[PDB]
């Protein structure tokens, strides 16, 4: 034992995935008005598995498009972006406390 | 022969169509206004 992997856990890979998800969600919000653009989804479980050791998912629209072809539901995108930011803040707190505890033990302070 | 045929426009029929087109037009305009009103409200979600 006594290794950074065994000490940090999955809180280092989770942060990267949460930032990846925010990039995907922000892309859907920006491309909301572009006709023909299809909303992009991200699988957290698969992304976390790939990050730990190392495809395109589309979001099914709740209602038909008005003709443009864009399936971005901006009501859902804001809700997911808000959730992603909260869980990302927790992951930073979880990962940040891993380093603080490691520093505390190696210095006894 | 000796006569000219006029138009068959029913003036009342057009006028009653006009007043119904106005009201239906105005009701949909209110739908546009309440659509952006909902959109403005659902913007504090990302306002941390």
């Amino acid at each position: 034992a006594i290794s950074f992997d065994n000490a940090l856990g999955i809180h280092q890979h989770t942060v990267g995935v949460r930032e990846r998800n925010a990039e995907v969600i922000s892309t859907n919000i920006a491309q909301a008005n572009t006709p023909g653009y299809k909303a992009r989804g991200l699988d957290f479980a698969k992304e976390l598995q790939a990050a730990t050791s190392g495809d395109k998912l589309y979001r099914l629209p709740t209602q038909p498009d008005t003709g443009d072809g864009n399936t971005v539901d901006l009501d859902l995108e804001r809700n997911l972006f808000m959730q992603n930011q909260i869980r990302h803040q927790a992951s930073l707190d979880f990962l940040g406390s891993k380093f603080k505890n490691l520093t505390k033990a190696i210095k006894g302070e | 022969t000796g006569a000219i045929e006029g138009s068959n426009v029913n003036a009342v029929g057009e006028m009653t169509a006009l007043i119904d087109l106005q009201r239906q037009f105005e009701m949909q305009v209110k739908m546009m206004s309440t659509a952006e009103e909902m959109d403005k409200s659902s913007d504090s979600l990302l306002r941390m």
